[PDB]
């Protein structure tokens, strides 16, 4: 899937 | 420099984000209920809004070839069902009188399967409007505690099951 994270 | 999730909120480097493969928005993970370890087991990923969208529009799509090749295995799975028999062929009209003549619109699984073979339906929503009319018939012409109506029971109920995650 497409996340963007820290 | 803009706004997203259906919270309406500027991107906060600090929050896990998913984005929606079909409309592509971002979200919260947390506003959509769903983490990052179970974000990983994924491959598309699809928000609520539109998971939503693609339910209603299950019933309505236009058949496909895989599809109408489903159908006919939902009437075969339904033809060989105990309860199934008296639903498998049209009331026999020197026989049932009253039944034609209170019933205008009957339906039958090999009526149905004559449909499906000739491509009558082109929507789910067709063919679950016909199934659906079996079983209301059946429902409006025999009393509730009948095994006629109690067949149409079973067998809806049997009929709903099978057509879970058809398209
Ligand atoms: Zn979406
Ligand atoms: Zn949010």
């Amino acid at each position: 899937a497409r996340t963007k994270q820290t | 420099t803009k706004l997203y999730c259906i919270c309406k909120t500027p991107y906060d480097e600090s929050k896990f984000y998913i984005g929606c493969d079909r409309c592509q928005n971002w979200y919260h993970g947390r506003c959509v209920g769903i983490l990052q370890s179970e974000a990983e087991l994924i491959d598309e990923y699809v928000c609520p809004q539109c998971q939503s969208t693609e339910d209603a529009m299950t019933v309505l799509t236009p058949l496909t070839e895989k599809d109408y090749e489903g159908l006919k295995r939902v009437l075969r799975s339904l033809q060989a069902h105990k309860m199934a028999w008296p639903f498998l062929e049209p009331v026999d009209p020197n026989d049932a009188p009253d039944y034609y003549g209170v019933i205008k619109e009957p339906m039958d699984l090999a009526t149905m399967e004559e449909r499906v073979q000739r491509r009558y339906y082109e929507k789910l929503t067709e063919f679950v409007a016909d199934m659906t009319k079996i079983f209301d018939n059946c429902r409006y012409y025999n009393p509730s505690d009948s095994p006629f109506y109690q067949c149409a029971e079973v067998l809806e109920s049997f009929f709903v099951q099978k057509l879970k995650g058809f398209k």
